[PDB]
């Protein structure tokens, strides 16, 4: 199984409440009892959530921002980012037991979007992605890689 | 864990594609914001694409994100295409919007609202980076190349728009005629920070002097943004937001 | 359309448009419609807006549905920014050519260096046809006629596609091999020095040399073809000829002005002084893109927009003809639904309750004298 | 501020208290302190409490300054009570042109001067709080230098 | 210019467009004092509770 | 005894000379031979000196500064601060054998008082006060506290 | 008009004439609100005794 087809697939305030709450209320309490296969399965879903973030940012910060220049999406990617924060903080191990500084900057910067200074904070995706790579190479690091 | 060697390679390939997707789109969004709110005014209009201010400003504020992305990607994976993926993503977003909103919603002509080309600058910055992997050598030589080749890079596109025309008793360029004809309600003529002449410009040197000044300022901005990207590449584990 | 949002007093006393006339109301594609008239820069220019030392004559329309073929201030073409003097009167003429079918609100706007857009009154113009029939020919000094609708479009597409293809080829070349995790592990666990080796360096040298060489030949070809090029033309034009209006013989001094809150009426008291040798009668009160007319005195025949026109919205308590030399005090009331439709009654929310406008005085002969009034505007509640 | 207003602005000089009253910030301090201790996250504080401080400033002072905004016809010109007070009680060192106040703009749409300014102040206060948290963090060091 | 008398006799009346006459010497003074004292008392109560 | 009633209780240049000299000339040479009771007794006096500093700053920076706005104390709090510097550096232990950076910033910043930048240096009172708290909890730390 | 064409040391040569400021002053150059009457020569080979 591993990666599934989730990749292909007032209200803003409301949608944030359930989406953030649902991931947080269903939190895995025994993060120690994770098989690496189950870790790898859930690990893809976290990357899928970041994929939704990337689509939301591009739709939000690239399409609609200059659309004002020719002359919703900001809360949309705000919700996606914060939901994925609780998502990885609870489901993915090695990413809990401490807030990741780059990933926190990633979720806060574009959220509080002066835009030039604050659009720079989206560069934290690089540190986020290398941290998620280290999470990738925890149990399913090899072999093949480095061999 | 993971079962065997080949399916592990397949998993790594899937991760590669997904990471490429996420990095590409996040860079598109952020770099598009930065270019829009630092330089987008000059990139919008052909009559705005002057030879002093546009050439001076665009490389200075457009080398920001490629510097950081290069400093991260090279140092962490030996991938010499950060500047490339930044420029291609910016051009993709710019062109999609030019064709869907500037020409779809409104009806500004494409030859009037075409964006600027930066692929040669990205290519030079990426080669001078990987070849002679010295970051200082990169910031010295590749930044100069990026600054210098910008205007000659766009010369094939904008050269046909500089043909002199006698328009109702006044000499005008094709870009000037396009700007005069197709009205811009929010962008009048006086806002155009373009070459208006000076008593201290000697002979035919407006384009080269501006190009060299942009090259040096791009060296400085690259040197700054390399360190900004180096921190944007940390993996700090804070324990109390 | 960007008005009914700008500051009330700022619209009232910035620039007054009058004598406006539209050549046509309905046009087809490639037809030309001309907008004429005169605009007067107010003497009491607001401090928060910079003086029109550098200003542009623009047209307010929803996108380039009309192409601005020509524009004149006085008698000379004004394609670039111009300098306007405070208190002087100018006349303008803008030639517009239809490009997009449909109904458009064409506004004759003014743009000043440090004050943003100054929207004037607009008239609905209907355009019929199709965009495909539109043509924008122009003849260069080189001796060739090209259409600006598609000139250089093919060359721009070709060059942009070529550069994008070069970038895509580079990224694909470096993305054929495994990208992220194995390479990260190699560079972390000891020196990598295996991910960048021949012939990667040689092909990178090839890419760099090819990019430079293509750029050089492309710049030399763009120098051979189109060998005559000029830089972009810019620079504010000074010495703009103003209209030499005769000195008005009518002196008007305003003794307070009030308007009802809420209400649609503007009440004010006037002391008209009549000089010369003609019996005049007040006929119009143009305050901000709204013309309050007295039907018994003057009637509008210039096709001025209905929503901006008050046929009998101006009521004068004593509008009997005024003998020359004779001075009298009269009460003038201007009431119309447009006063609230365009939110001229929101000046109570404004931090500067002052108004300015133009009064048109007509005599038996039929000619008119233009006089200007300004006074504090005091709202009334009880 | 109040001791000086009552002892020098009103004692030495004679500017009226209703003319020289200071601004109120206790609601902002209270919000900043609750949003801090509750959800002790400093980032959450800098995001939410700073927004509250910026947003509640003008509505906090509205009960005090509202009576001073009653329109008055003063010798043919519309004036506010605060404007009349400033016109009457002279300030030798502070003429009228120095007043960096709302003078109108051609890019202010409808009734939005107070809210837009309040939100801009809230965001800038977020930024200033984020900076001054780190400035205070260093101002809190206990370094033992050995050679001034 | 010599001025004789006392400050207590000074009056500064003004009539608003609402239809009320108020003296600018003490207009809104009581309201300002009340609001400032209330907010200061709230702050003092908070600091005393935590002290 | 402990805390006494000292709490209730050209010339500027001259007063600085004796006040700074007197505390420095009477310096305790054997700082090792201090009973904790004697340390605690002298420790209150150092806090009393800081109390004089706080009164001087408020009288100097709050009353007289805006008094110019309506239109001595600066040297007064300069003298108090520098005198208390030698005072704690010589009398109080654990505060000698090295100049405290925050307390030095405290005594220098308001002294050289552009005022906006330099009024910020008075925030070093926080680090000064926590250092003086650590001096408090040297010998007479308990018990009671932490028990 | 130039008073003399060839002069010896310590001799005085006077330059007279009229200059007209153009109405259409370019925007990129500030208006001559603060201007100086100077003389362009390769170094102080002539000392500017007077200027009116
Ligand atoms: C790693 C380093 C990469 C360098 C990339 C440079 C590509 C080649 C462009 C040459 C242009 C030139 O020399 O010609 C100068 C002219 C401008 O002259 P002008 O006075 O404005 O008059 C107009 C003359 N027209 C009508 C023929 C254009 O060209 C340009 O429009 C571009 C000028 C800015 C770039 C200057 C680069 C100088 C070489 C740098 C490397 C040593
Ligand atoms: C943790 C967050 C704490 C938030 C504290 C805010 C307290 C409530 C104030 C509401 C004011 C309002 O909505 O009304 C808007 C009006 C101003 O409107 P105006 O266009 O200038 O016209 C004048 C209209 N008068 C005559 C009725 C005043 O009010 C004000 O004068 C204050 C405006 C700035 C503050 C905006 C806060 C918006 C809510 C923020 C939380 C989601
Ligand atoms: C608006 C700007 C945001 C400011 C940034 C501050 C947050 C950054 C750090 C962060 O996200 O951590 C908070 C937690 C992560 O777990 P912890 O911080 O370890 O604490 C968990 C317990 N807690 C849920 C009560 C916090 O994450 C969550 O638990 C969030 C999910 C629960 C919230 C759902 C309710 C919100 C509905 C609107
Ligand atoms: C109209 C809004 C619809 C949003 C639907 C949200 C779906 C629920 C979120 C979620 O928890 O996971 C959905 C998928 C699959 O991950 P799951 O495995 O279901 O997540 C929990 C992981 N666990 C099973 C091991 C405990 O994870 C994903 O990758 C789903 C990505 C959805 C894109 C984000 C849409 C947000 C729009 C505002
Ligand atoms: C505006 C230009 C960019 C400025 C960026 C400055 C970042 C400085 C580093 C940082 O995040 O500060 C961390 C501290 C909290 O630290 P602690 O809670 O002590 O965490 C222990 C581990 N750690 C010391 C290694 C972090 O501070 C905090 O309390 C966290 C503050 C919130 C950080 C995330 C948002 C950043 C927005 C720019
Ligand atoms: C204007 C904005 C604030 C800037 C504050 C900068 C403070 C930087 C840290 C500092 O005080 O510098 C210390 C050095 C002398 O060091 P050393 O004598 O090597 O002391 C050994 C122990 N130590 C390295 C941990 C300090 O430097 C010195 O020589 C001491 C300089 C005087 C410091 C006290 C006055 C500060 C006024 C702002
Ligand atoms: C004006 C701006 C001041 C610049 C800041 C530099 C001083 C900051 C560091 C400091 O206060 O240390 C000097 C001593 C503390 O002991 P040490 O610095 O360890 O050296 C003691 C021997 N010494 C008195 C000759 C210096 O403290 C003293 O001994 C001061 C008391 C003796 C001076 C009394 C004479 C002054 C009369 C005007
Ligand atoms: C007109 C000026 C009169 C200033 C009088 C200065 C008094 C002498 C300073 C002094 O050394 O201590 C006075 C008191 C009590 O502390 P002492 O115990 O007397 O100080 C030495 C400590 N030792 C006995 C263990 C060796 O320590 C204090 O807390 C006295 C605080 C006085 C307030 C500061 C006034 C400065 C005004 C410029
Ligand atoms: C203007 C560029 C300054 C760059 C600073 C580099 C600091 C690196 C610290 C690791
Ligand atoms: C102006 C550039 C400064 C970049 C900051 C980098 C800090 C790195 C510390 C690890
Ligand atoms: C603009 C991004 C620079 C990041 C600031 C560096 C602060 C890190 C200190 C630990
Ligand atoms: C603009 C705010 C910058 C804050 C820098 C934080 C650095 C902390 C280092 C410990
Ligand atoms: C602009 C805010 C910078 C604050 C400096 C804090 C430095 C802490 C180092 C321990
Ligand atoms: C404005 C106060 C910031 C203090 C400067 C931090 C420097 C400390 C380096 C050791
Ligand atoms: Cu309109
Ligand atoms: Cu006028």
């Amino acid at each position: 199984l591993l990666d599934k087809k989730w990749l292909t697939f007032v209200l803003e305030i409301v949608t944030a409440s359930i989406l953030w709450g649902y991931l947080w209320k269903t939190r895995d309490r025994n993060l120690a009892a994770l098989t690496p296969r189950e870790e790898l399965r859930r690990n893809f879903t976290h990357l899928v959530w970041l994929v939704a973030y990337a689509w939301a940012i591009y739709w939000g910060a690239s399409y609609f921002t200059e659309q004002d220049g020719t002359w919703l999406s900001y809360p949309i990617y705000i919700i996606t980012g914060f939901a994925a924060f609780i998502y990885a903080k609870t489901r993915l191990p090695f990413f809990a037991k401490g807030i990741s500084l780059p990933y926190l900057v990633l979720v806060v910067g574009p959220f509080m979007i002066g835009f030039v200074i604050f659009g720079w904070l989206a560069l934290a995706v690089m540190g986020t992605l290398t941290q998620t790579f280290y999470s990738f190479a925890q149990g399913g690091l090899g072999q093949s890689l480095c061999e | 864990a993971v079962r065997s060697h080949a399916e592990a390679v397949q998993v790594s390939r899937t991760i590669d594609w997904m990471a490429l997707f996420v990095v590409f789109f996040v860079i598109v969004g952020s770099y598009h914001i930065h270019a829009m709110l630092t330089m987008g005014d000059w990139d919008f209009w052909s009559d705005w694409k002057d030879r002093r201010l546009w050439v001076t400003v665009t490389p200075i504020v457009l080398v920001t994100f490629p510097a950081a992305v290069q400093s991260y990607l090279w140092e962490r994976y030996r991938l010499p295409w950060g500047a490339t993926v930044c420029v291609l993503g910016l051009l993709l977003g710019e062109w999609i919007n030019r064709y869907f909103n500037f020409w779809g919603w409104t009806y500004f002509p494409i030859n009037f609202v075409f964006p600027a080309s930066l692929v040669p600058g990205a290519i030079i910055l990426d080669t001078v980076l990987m070849l002679s992997g010295s970051y200082l050598f990169t910031a010295i030589v590749g930044a100069m190349g990026w600054g210098l080749i910008f205007y000659p890079g766009n010369w094939p596109i904008i050269a046909p728009l500089h043909v002199p025309v006698e328009y109702n008793g006044m000499l005008m360029s094709i870009a000037d005629i396009q700007g005069y004809n197709y009205v811009r309600t929010g962008t009048p003529e006086y806002i155009r920070m373009v070459e208006k002449g000076t008593l201290r410009t000697f002979g035919k040197d407006v384009a080269p002097v501006s190009a060299f000044f942009s090259a040096f300022m791009s060296i400085l901005i690259y040197f700054m943004w390399h360190f900004i990207g180096r921190w944007f590449s940390n993996e700090r584990f804070l324990q109390s937001t | 359309h960007g008005e009914k949002s700008q500051a009330a007093f700022m619209r009232m006393r910035t620039i007054h448009w009058y004598d406006l006339s539209w050549s046509k109301e309905k046009v087809k594609i490639n037809e030309t419609v001309e907008i004429k008239g005169k605009f007067h820069v107010f003497e009491g220019w607001p401090e928060t807006v910079d003086e029109p030392d550098v200003a542009f004559l623009n047209v307010g329309m929803p996108g380039p549905v009309f192409i601005r073929k020509e524009s004149y201030i006085g008698g000379q073409l004004v394609p670039r920014s111009v300098r306007l003097e405070i208190g002087k009167t100018y006349d303008f003429r803008v030639v517009l050519k239809a490009r997009r079918p449909g109904d458009w609100h064409v506004h004759t706007m003014m743009n000043v260096q440090g004050g943003g857009p100054i929207i004037g009154p607009g008239k609905w113009i209907t355009v019929e046809g199709s965009m495909s029939e539109f043509r924008n020919p122009v003849t260069t000094l080189t001796g060739q006629t090209v259409d600006l609708e598609n000139y250089n479009e093919g060359n721009t597409y070709f060059w942009h596609a070529f550069w994008f293809a070069i970038g895509v080829a580079w990224i694909g070349y470096w993305s054929r091999r495994p990208i992220f995790i194995p390479r990260l592990l190699m560079v972390d666990a000891g020196r990598a020095d295996e991910l960048v080796s021949a012939t990667d360096r040689k092909v990178a040298m090839g890419f760099l040399a090819a990019t430079i060489l293509i750029v050089v030949m492309a710049m030399s070809s763009a120098n051979s073809k189109y060998p005559i090029t000029i830089p972009l033309q810019a620079g504010t034009m000074r010495g703009m000829k103003p209209l030499e209006l005769p000195a008005p013989t009518v002196s008007v001094k305003v003794e307070d002005a009030t308007y009802r809150v809420p209400g649609r009426a503007m009440r004010m008291k006037l002391t008209i002084t009549n000089h010369g040798n003609s019996p005049i009668r007040l006929g119009e009160f143009y305050t901000a893109s709204v013309r309050f007319l007295d039907s018994d005195v003057y009637k509008d025949t210039t096709g001025y927009p209905e929503d901006l026109l008050a046929e009998d919205g101006l009521s004068v308590s004593d509008n009997s003809p005024l003998a020359p030399g004779e001075t009298r005090t009269v009460d003038v009331t201007a009431s119309d639904a447009a006063w609230e439709v365009y939110r001229l009654s929101d000046i109570i929310y404004d931090p500067d309750s002052r108004f300015a406008g133009l009064l048109f005085f007509f005599d038996a002969t039929g000619n008119r004298q233009v006089v200007q009034i300004d006074a504090p505007l005091i709202p009334s509640f009880m």
